[PDB]
């Protein structure tokens, strides 16, 4: 029912080069401001998918220098990615995130032996994520899942704030989503009511996780062409939550009585995780990288010019302090100053493209219309994707056959 | 054993400034939360405020916020607390207590208090 | 700020009765409550907090309870020594706050 | 022989350590303690015929629009700037200019408060049509965290209200936002 | 994701910590408090047509001879049974 | 067998320890204090015909020019010698 994708596709000698420049996005590593509605400084972090959508040029309407091997009549021409470079420029930097009213009331392991401080209140405290390194290549915009809320309960409850059943949600993955987290993937915004249960980030958001599962189990493998993925995390401290237990624990397996007891503890431990250490050898960017074969039907073809590149990366993620003074004085004096947190991240997108042409035939017709026949109408022999937000990259009249001026150029005539 | 000893009782001049020390002994006084409360003879107790060593992070109540100035030192782990505009009224005895709030447990300390008598 | 206030404030029994010392609380406070007893020139210490939960090496006649802004505590049998000045305090929200107090002295 | 580098500072703005646990207090006039902190290991070595730069953070150009303002975020702009003898590694800190943007020169140690640490720009190294600035590069580099800190001072780019709840006693006066 | 569990007791008999430094050596009447942890890292598979037999060191059979006993130590034996799921890891 | 080689001092100057906090910065008298302390691990061979050189930093000859000083810097210079027997690892 379905093949592959090189069984009907050809492969031309014609190789071309596009770069996307300096990329760069500076704004606040938290929250972002506006006044007015008016966001000035949006969401900027080391912890955020970062989703391009590259569009590129027609190869049909494009300066062929060979047009003599196009043919208009059941000959089209479409765009082949053959290699890729992601340019951090950045250095070395682990990200800090924190929250001033969470729920950190006793330190279990007892060095510190915090307590529970008296009545429902909270605390600051502060952590970092783990080392997420996470990248993707597709003709298709990928697909993550989260558990949430979703439908109710079975048969008719009645009851005010009990346990939500779960669901997996499974969304596209946009710009703006927010990463994977040692905390859990969930929506925190609906889910949790406290919104003082995790650090300011992704309090308010939704963590998603790129479901490996579904994104492998597509039939024309359109949603992948290859995944890096190098995490690191470890426990640094073990600690509860203050609140009920709406799931009390039995009393068979608990000896309660006498003084100073009989009012259990919480049930409810949570941890700190920290990525511990980064380096250089362990980066998996600012290195070629060689597309030898796609483990779906999905050759590097990308299909109605766009592109859908992924990545997230925290170990250029550190977080930059900013000082300014209202006014000055003889003494150093806490109200002359303010502060404030940016956060930058620099992208390079340097792709090497082979040109590809089809042969129309009856069943080739039929089996390209039936895989998407919205490249079809592109041809000319509503998409959805209008309404979710991307970062957006425009390498028409950039593409260049002199490969040789590049140094992407000259690695890929290093090997072939 | 936690020691908590005072500074010994004091009367000054009305619109004057008073200091009170009591140093602490016997336990990690960096991380603990020092408390000065004050009591005056027929009336009942009141709190004056709270800081604690680390950071030296201070917190008044809504009623002294303004003619009090409290901090701490780790050198021999003490802490001071300066009053100024004595109030006839302020005459009382003064305590500095720390409590650590355990898993199950509530460690209390006081100290031995110090008399502040104002006058003309 | 949050107030309070104890009833009796002032009471005189004998020796090894029962008695009952009350106070309310302005706003709701739940459990976070404690209790004071000062002798004259000393420093008071802790006896009952948790609003029911007796303090270590206290003997077991002295017992709280109470919720929302009625609190009480309770002597089942009095020493000559239980009798002195007590307080509840809450130590719910800052400013922490104490009570008028409560005398008790042998009849 | 084989040794860790060591700096730190006498007066910086140290507020409360925070990953255990927080103490959330007024802060006084100053709060400033003395603070022992290492860098980032880094080996390097860059060789050519033309003298490499490095990127490093600043103050642009003057703030967009017509604004009058005292103490806001000034634009923050990449300048590359071609490293000369004398200049320091990138830290953990950020590769940027401390002289200018950090106004306190006391938030981070005395040896980058007063000088500008840059990183070098691999990507200009590439992209330039020759490449004389680079004949072969080598780096290895290795960091990790080991505490954590907020930081004293007003915070000028106040918490969103619809995402923090706060109330009742011992609050209404925010703690540090910032975290590093 | 890859990310690590917590599990723990509100009442376990962690009486004092003994790392660097004691406290004093009987303890009172209760002594047993709040403490989470986490568990080693384990990453297993089997596979095959018949189900696995696995062992745990439990109550046997009861002391040799006839002792009279209150509350001693009872023998050990490595009692094997196959694993179902709702066993837990080591 | 495999041992960490520790030493220490009765009375050294460990005035604050600064990882994480700061006292005051004016000392006492004498702030001295017994603290241990490990160096750092070394496993080296070298093989000659001749005896292999070491080098110390160490202070060179007087200062330049002619000046006045009491308890000031000495001019540092790296002093080279033979390695001998008896001589302290780095």
């Amino acid at each position: 029912k379905v093949v592959a994708t090189d069984a009907y596709v050809t492969r031309t000698n014609i190789f071309y080069h596009a770069s996307s420049s300096r990329l760069l996005a500076v704004g606040h590593p938290y929250f972002s401001i506006k006044r007015a509605n008016k966001t000035v400084v949006p969401k900027v972090s080391g912890y955020q998918y970062r989703v391009f959508k590259v569009v590129l040029p027609d190869p049909n309407k494009f300066a062929l220098p060979d047009s003599s091997l196009f043919d208009p009549t059941t000959q089209r021409l479409v765009w082949a990615c053959t290699g890729l470079e992601v340019g951090r420029g950045q250095p070395l930097g682990v990200g800090v995130s924190g929250h001033p009213f969470l729920n950190k009331y006793d330190d279990v392991e007892n060095s510190g032996s915090g307590g529970n401080p008296g009545q429902d209140n909270r605390v600051n405290v502060g952590m970092d994520y783990k080392q997420t390194q996470l990248c993707m290549v597709g003709c298709a915009p990928p697909l993550g899942e989260h558990w949430g809320k979703g439908k109710q309960c079975t048969n008719t409850p009645v009851q005010a704030g009990d346990c939500p059943p779960l669901e997996l949600i499974t969304s596209v993955i946009q710009d703006g989503d927010m990463v994977d987290t040692g905390f859990g993937a969930m929506n925190f915004a609906d889910l949790q009511t406290n919104k003082s249960d995790v650090p300011i980030d992704i309090c308010g958001t939704t963590c998603k996780y790129p479901d490996y599962l579904q994104m492998a189990a597509d039939p024309y493998g359109d949603r992948l062409f290859f995944f890096l993925r190098k995490e690191q995390m470890f426990a640094r401290h073990f600690f509860n939550r203050a609140g009920e237990v709406g799931e009390p624990v039995p009393d068979t397996l608990i000896i309660k009585g006498s003084g100073n007891r009989t009012s259990v503890g919480s049930s409810i431990y949570v941890n700190t995780p920290s990525g511990s250490l980064v380096s250089s050898e362990a980066q998996l960017f600012n290195k070629p990288y060689w597309l030898q074969k796609a483990q779906g039907h999905n050759n590097g073809i990308c299909w109605g010019n766009q592109l859908f590149v992924t990545v997230v990366d925290t170990t250029r993620s550190t977080n930059m302090t900013l000082c300014a003074s209202v006014t000055t004085s003889s003494t150093y004096t806490n109200s002359d100053y303010k502060e404030y947190m940016r956060h930058v991240e620099e992208y390079d997108l340097q792709f090497i493209f082979q040109l590809c042409s089809i042969t129309l035939s009856a069943e080739v017709v039929a089996y390209i219309h039936t895989m998407n026949p919205s490249v079809l109408e592109d041809w000319n022999f509503p998409d959805p994707y209008k309404n979710l937000s991307f970062w957006e990259v425009n390498l028409k009249e950039k593409f260049s056959s002199e490969l040789d001026q590049y140094p992407l150029g000259r690695k890929f005539l290093l090997q072939s | 054993q936690v020691q908590l000893v005072q500074s010994g009782s004091e009367v000054k001049k009305p619109g004057a400034s008073v200091t009170v020390s009591c140093k602490a002994s016997g336990y990690v006084f960096t991380g603990q939360y020092i408390h000065w409360v004050r009591q005056a003879p027929g009336q009942g107790l009141e709190w004056i405020g709270w800081i604690t060593p680390n950071t030296g992070g201070t917190n008044y109540g809504q009623k002294f916020e303004d003619r009090v100035s409290m901090t701490r030192e780790t050198s021999i782990s003490t802490a001071y607390m300066e009053l100024r505009s004595l109030r006839s009224d302020d005459t009382a005895v003064y305590y500095c207590l720390t409590r650590r709030y355990g898993h199950y447990d509530l460690f209390e300390y006081w100290g031995q208090g110090t008399l502040v008598t104002v006058s003309s | 700020d949050i107030q309070m206030t104890q009833s009796p404030s002032t009471l005189s029994a004998s020796v090894g009765d029962r008695v009952t010392i009350t106070c309310r609380a302005s706003q709701t406070i739940y459990n976070w409550l404690a209790w004071y007893q000062q002798k004259p020139g000393k420093a008071p210490n802790i006896l009952i907090y948790k609003a029911s939960t007796l303090q270590n090496g206290v003997p077991a006649r002295f017992s709280g309870g109470g919720s929302g802004t009625e609190f009480t505590l309770t002597i089942s049998g009095l020493q000559p020594d239980d009798f002195a000045t007590y307080y509840c305090q809450q130590y719910n929200s800052y400013p922490w706050t104490f009570g008028q107090g409560t005398k008790v002295e042998i009849k």
